[PDB]
């Protein structure tokens, strides 16, 4: 029972290190973004920088896009 | 009197009336979807599509005193909908205590309890009595005699108020009567050969009629004084009247009317007598009585147009030859139609829009072209009847009488 | 008791106490409120069963408060005496935590009962 | 060590040793719930996309988040300060958040953080009766919903028809299990955006915030009239 | 099965019934000479055991009650001298795996009455369980409560109760485990 | 935060350095903690003050 | 030719309309106000404006969270009794003080629109108060009613 | 034209195409949503009629 | 409508009319409500009740 106590407190150390290490990281989002539009031409077009505003740097990663 | 049509891929599985004394009739209906649909009887349209907040609705029932509405859903929920707010306005009230299997049929005891037969072979009893301690939680569960080689589904549940029982038909064909207090079986009959889809009772609960996919209607009677003082139903009688199935059964009983009405997979209706079921006579209605027509002919070109759901077809006499058809699928629902004398322009018209098509006989075929008119494209039409080769008169679903190609003064009626 | 949220009906409480009896035979439950909270802290509990029968219920209704932090299912059954019979000791048991396992024989029964629990949340 | 701004002022990205999202302070000096505090002379509280729900929508990318530093916002579902603290940080001391909840067990810490911030005013009444707090405030510029009740669309429809000015924002977080389990998130979210555009809410975007929450979505819309 | 006595209750004619415990909740009662199925009583759950109680009514008339227990602990009492209809439904306090119910102190099926006027009402009712716990109810007062409390819960032997029998006077109960 | 802690923690609540050194090497943990100065534990004498 | 009962604390306000009662309870679509349409349609008739007294504030708060037949509403029935005029109540559950004595009350489906207008522009013309003052008195009332219901 | 008429019909009728990481859904019309109740869930309708036409009841 | 058998029970509450078509009909003598029992595919030749009246023996042209 005391070496089970030893392994259990080692496990709890790593558990707390895990949770308050993952609390201070940032993970890349992966969500199905959906945009609702009007009749058919707004859907046929490219969504023309409606929130990208550059098609090179600030389009395809969404953790912070920008408006210059 | 009236017909309220629905369109492509629309069905209707349950429907219940509601008439609080002094107010208009109200008609709710579930389809195969997540909403309840309340219809206003004037126009023949939905006036409310209340999306019930849990899953696909399998059954609907109306409270006694008709202020609440149970919808029993596919994810095992029983949702209460507050009805008494006036015609049209429906509120969510309470989701009752959940379960695993889908609740396939509902009934109410009174304003107090709600009984539900589910697809795991069981019959739950919830309490919908507001301001009790056990409101919404399921008080009892009963289990019917399962089939040996397939799953059992309890398909029909009614409450019998003269005694204190629940009658229940399930998919083994067995019909069971359960004492409500003590929540337990009194007697089971092995009546049908396959499922019992629908069962009903009369006013004083001297009879219980029942029917299902084996297409016989069974009658269980308790009319003897010894039957009433011993609480013992007998399997009285049995009739074979339907051709394929019976999916719906109901009963009406008044001073000059006592008939049970039944219909099924074969499309016809059947009327029998309630207190004289086995003895008396019955009437199998015609499968269609065309109070609203789907066919009309024009004498020029010897031709006839006919519209089923969302397609029209035209053929000529000669033999006969199908000259043209219009499977307009921008449409979803059809209604009435008329052709011009000389056979030039067809006009099809439903309660949401109408559309007019020029026709030209190109020989052994026709050529049909839409002619645009946005007044027609915006108006609701019931009847179009062609004053001239160009002038038609339009009766709108909101009681307007136009004359196009404009307004008839129409006096009011005493309400 | 009013403040014992989700309480099980008879069929669900019968299968809850059946899986409690076979977990007690497989030595896969921690019986008692302090052992239940220890498994809640360590994150090795599948679901928590409590008894809506203790005369202070506030000696119980604190492990809900850290069940809803670790989104572990919890349920109430009406009898501490019957929970103690199911756990297989001679005393009444107020709370019991079914511990986690991945080679367990009754893993499917545990998963079925915990899904029936989280339907009523 | 380098703080860059976001699309919405009051929301920043602290890049450097940990490129992680962050808001300002309206609480001078202290954290509220042990969130990490970064100073760059000026104090900053880290938002978490897992501990909170709006931060997950920001991390998934919400362009016209109507929570914005020149408004006042109505928060129907926090139960505790762990999100409305960051909403008061982003709305600043110019405006006001109305954090309205029902279950008074974590309303204690709700009122406790509303003591520290005058930005946050609490309401301890259920959000299906907005008439019981008619007499407290009206005409908000953006509602937020985090209720996990089945009548989400009806609750926020009543709150937006009573307290939301025209052309304002609606942000609703929808849990799929609180409406309908056993059917997938795509059908239940399409059903809820149709249920919400039954009211005068033009839907703008939905996103599913999948690395932070299982089977959730955030739907934004503009209140028509 | 268990064998018991039943009265016609329009004649004063008794006949033996055998009572078979079936699958769902069913007890099938049938005649002990002709084998005709007389009635059936269904309880809700897993039927585990049942017992027969008798109570006298007048000179030469008695009434037969079937007492059947769920596995979970809820007990049905069926009056079966009329049609097999429930008269009482109560719940065992504690008890989760219920294996054996027995009555005693009067005429049981194991202390049977030789003469119809010697039929007695049973005083005690013991519900013995899978953990070895035997609740003991005193039916001189525990026929009214509908959540009756036991007069004692015995716990002396620790594995599954498979026999529990009352002595004919009703002063000893015999717990036994196989 | 004290109420949602198990009773074993409330036992050893004061003696954290002795506890965690006696766990991080495999030794015997304390039994009194901050609760040693209660009057009942004062009334007890022997190993039953641990009890 | 009508009044409307609007609250902000213990301070109640029976604000009269700049049009007829039928015009108030019939159209409601002509305001659409930026500020001038609500400023023209508004008329600060009666303001039973109490103070930051916790007793009066929590009393009207309980009467707002319940039926609205408080003493301030009796004061409004006193200070609007001209020819049994028409009133616009906020909540339909205040039916007692809505129709108790000589007041034709109406609160349905456009009363909410005119309450949206007058609640949008309470502070700009109805009192002699400012926006931070209205938010401070609202949060004082809010903390009072919160610590009253939620005990401590 | 015979082997792709249903293809061009469905590819012109259907909506909600992809745009990279995104998906541009059409919102529906108050016309259809107020003229008709929504369609049946073919899963549950097929479940009910497939049950009533299971093989164990010998239909004919 | 030809009747080839009839039987009564020991109380006179019910009565079995067996017809030559094959059916049996239990009438309840206090109120003259009938119940049909159809198994015999040829004529019903013999009927009897049990003593309590809850079982009806029948026999006909099948040797069953």
């Amino acid at each position: 029972t005391q070496d089970s106590n030893y392994v259990r407190t080692l496990r709890q150390i790593e558990l707390k290190k895990l949770e308050k290490g993952a609390k201070q990281l940032m993970f890349k989002s992966s969500g199905n973004h959906t945009i609702f539009v009007d009749s058919r031409e707004k859907m046929n077009e490219f969504t023309p920088e409606k929130f990208f505003n550059t098609t090179s740097e600030m389009v395809n990663r969404s953790e912070n896009r920008l408006t210059k | 009197e009236m017909v309220i049509e629905g369109g492509k891929d629309r069905s209707i599985e349950g429907l219940c009336w509601s008439n609080v004394n002094g107010e208009s009739l109200r008609l709710f209906s579930i389809g195969g979807s997540t909403v309840v649909t309340e219809w206003d009887l004037a126009t023949g349209l939905p006036l409310r599509n209340y999306d019930c907040n849990s899953g696909v609705i399998w059954s609907i029932s109306i409270n006694d005193s008709q202020d609440k509405l149970s919808v029993g859903c596919d994810n095992g929920t029983v949702v209460l909908i507050d009805i008494s707010g006036g015609p049209g306005v429906l509120e969510h009230d309470t989701i009752l205590m959940r379960q695993e299997a889908r609740v396939l049929t509902l009934a109410w005891k009174k304003d107090d309890f709600v009984i539900g037969g589910c697809s795991d072979g069981r019959i739950r009893i919830w309490s919908a009595q507001k301001n009790d301690e056990n409101m919404g939680r399921l008080l009892h569960t009963m289990k019917v005699d399962k089939a040996k080689k397939e799953s059992t589904l309890v398909w029909s549940v009614i409450y019998l108020p003269r005694t204190d029982q629940i009658a229940s038909g399930d998919s083994t064909g067995s019909i069971k009567f359960w004492d409500f207090q003590f929540a337990t079986l009194n007697q089971s009959f092995k009546a049908h050969d396959a499922d019992v889809l629908c069962l009903t009772t009369d006013t004083d609960n001297n009879y219980v009629f029942s029917a299902g996919v084996d297409r016989k209607i069974f009658q269980f009677s308790q009319n003897t004084n010894k039957s009433q003082k011993n609480n013992r139903w007998v399997n009285s009688s049995n009739r074979l009247l339907h051709g394929n199935d019976i999916r719906a059964i109901c009963a009406y009983q008044s001073k000059g009317a006592d008939f049970l009405v039944s219909g099924g997979v074969e499309k016809t209706l059947v009327i029998n007598s309630l207190t004289s079921f086995s003895n008396g006579n019955y009437r199998k209605m015609p499968t269609v009585e065309p109070y609203s027509k789907n066919v009309l002919v024009n004498k020029e070109q010897r031709l006839v147009v006919s519209w089923s759901e969302s397609t029209v077809k035209i053929w000529t006499m000669g033999n006969y030859k199908l000259v043209c058809k219009l499977t307009l699928k921008d449409d979803q629902n059809i209604s009435t139609c008329s052709l011009s004398p000389d056979g030039q322009v067809l006009v099809v018209g439903r309660p949401s829009t109408t559309k007019v098509f020029h026709l030209q006989p190109v020989g052994n075929k026709l050529k049909v072209t839409k002619l645009d008119n946005d007044l027609l494209l915006r108006t609701s039409t019931k009847l179009v009847k062609f004053i001239d080769n160009s002038k038609i008169v339009i009766c709108s679903c909101e009681d307007d009488v136009f004359i196009v190609d404009q307004e008839v003064e129409l006096l009011e009626v005493t309400s | 008791n009013p403040k014992a949220f989700p309480l099980a009906d008879a069929a669900l409480t019968q299968q809850i106490l059946d899986v409690v009896q076979q977990a007690a035979n497989l030595r896969q439950l921690k019986k008692g409120a302090n052992e239940a909270t220890k498994t809640l802290n360590r994150g090795i509990s599948e679901f928590i069963i409590m008894a809506a029968d203790c005369e202070p219920i506030e000696i119980l209704l604190h492990l809900p408060l850290l069940c809803e932090d670790k989104n572990v299912p919890y349920v109430f059954v009406p009898s501490r005496v019957a929970l103690g019979r199911a756990c297989g000791v001679s005393r009444p048991v107020i709370a019991a935590s079914i511990t986690t396992n991945d080679a367990s024989a009754i893993k499917t029964q545990i998963y079925a009962v915990k899904d029936k629990i989280e339907t009523l949340l | 060590v380098v703080i860059e701004p976001h699309r919405h002022a009051g929301v920043y990205i602290a890049r450097g040793k940990e490129d992680l999202l962050v808001t300002k302070n309206m609480a001078p000096g202290e954290s509220v719930y042990g969130e990490k505090r970064i100073s760059v002379k000026v104090e900053y509280r880290v938002w978490n996309p897992f501990r909170s729900k709006l931060a997950a929508g920001i991390m998934g990318g919400l362009d016209e988040l109507f929570i914005a530093p020149g408004k006042k916002v109505l928060y129907l579902g926090a139960a505790s300060g762990t999100s409305v603290s960051h909403v008061s940080d982003v709305v600043g001391p110019e405006g006001v958040v109305y954090a309205v909840e029902f279950s008074h067990r974590p309303g204690r810490e709700l009122i406790s953080m509303a003591k520290k911030r005058p930005n946050i005013i609490p309401i301890i009444e259920d959000a299906r009766h907005p008439q019981k707090y008619r007499m407290l405030i009206g005409m908000v510029d953006c509602v937020f919903a985090d209720v996990a009740q089945p009548d989400q669309a009806r609750i926020i429809a009543l709150n937006s028809h009573m307290f939301l000015k025209d052309q304002g924002g609606v942000v609703i977080s929808i849990k799929a299990n609180c409406i309908d389990s056993t059917v997938d998130a795509e059908t239940v979210f399409a059903r809820e955006v149709q249920k919400l555009r039954e009211e005068r809410i033009k839907p703008l975007e939905q996103l599913t915030l999948e690395p932070y929450e299982r089977d959730h979505c955030i739907v934004v819309g503009r209140y028509m009239r | 099965f268990k064998v018991a006595h039943l009265q016609n209750s329009q004649t004063n004619s008794v006949h033996g019934i055998v009572l078979l415990q079936g699958n769902n909740g069913w007890i099938n009662i049938l005649h002990s000479t002709s084998g005709l199925w007389l009635m059936g009583c269904k309880i809700e759950g897993v039927i585990t055991d049942f017992c027969i109680d008798y109570q006298p009514i007048s000179r030469g008339k008695f009434r037969t009650i079937l007492i059947a227990v769920n596995a979970y602990g809820e007990v049905w009492e069926f009056d079966l001298n009329k049609n097999g209809h429930v008269i009482r439904r109560w719940k065992d306090q504690g008890g989760v795996g219920i294996t054996k119910i027995q009555v005693g102190g009067g005429t049981t099926t194991t202390c049977p009455a030789l003469q119809i006027s010697k039929i007695k009402q049973n005083r005690w009712l013991a519900v013995g369980s899978e953990s070895g716990f035997v609740n003991l109810y005193d039916r001189n007062n525990a026929m009214t409560s509908s959540t009756p409390t036991p007069v004692a819960a015995l716990d002396q032997l620790t594995t599954t109760i498979s026999n529990l029998q009352f002595s004919p006077d009703g002063q000893i109960l015999c717990m036994a485990s196989r | 935060s004290l109420a949602k802690s198990p009773a074993s923690t409330i036992q050893i609540l004061g003696a954290e350095k002795a506890l965690f050194r006696a766990l991080k090497t495999k030794h015997d943990t304390p039994k009194y903690g901050l609760l040693y100065h209660a009057s009942l534990v004062g009334q007890a004498t022997g190993k039953n003050k641990g009890k | 030719y009508v009044l409307t009962e609007t609250s902000a604390g213990y301070a109640l306000l029976k604000a009269s309309d700049k049009k007829i009662y039928k015009s108030s309870s019939l159209i409601q679509d002509l305001d659409s106000s930026d500020k001038v349409l609500k400023e023209f349609k508004i008329a600060a008739f009666s303001k039973f404006n109490s103070a930051a007294n916790a007793l009066e504030e929590a009393n009207s708060i309980i009467e707002g969270k319940v039926s609205s037949q408080l003493e301030k509403l009796l004061e409004e029935i006193k200070k609007d009794k001209k020819s049994t005029l028409i009133v616009s109540e906020t909540k339909l559950a205040n039916a007692i003080n809505k129709l108790g004595l000589n007041f034709n009350v109406v609160s349905d489906a456009v009363t909410l629109d005119i309450y949206r207008a007058i609640k949008e522009y309470l502070p700009e013309l109805l009192p002699g108060m400012s926006d931070n003052d209205l938010s401070k008195m609202s949060l004082g009332l809010a903390h009072s009613i919160g610590r009253h219901k939620l005990k401590f | 034209i015979k082997t792709k008429k249903r293809k061009t019909l469905k590819n012109l009728r259907k909506d909600s195409v992809k745009r990279g990481k995104f998906r541009v859904q059409l919102l529906s019309t108050t016309q259809d949503s107020k003229t008709l109740p929504p369609k049946k869930e073919s899963s549950i309708i097929r479940s009910k009629d497939r049950w009533l036409n299971r093989k164990a009841l010998n239909k004919g | 409508r030809y009747v080839s058998s009839m039987a009564i029970d020991n109380m006179g509450q019910q009565l079995a009319v067996g017809f030559a078509s094959g059916v049996i009909s239990i009438v309840s003598l206090a109120d003259l409500q009938i119940r049909l029992l159809k198994w015999h595919i040829d004529s019903v030749l013999s009927l009897s009740f049990s003593h309590d009246g809850s079982y009806l023996l029948s026999g006909g042209w099948e040797k069953v």
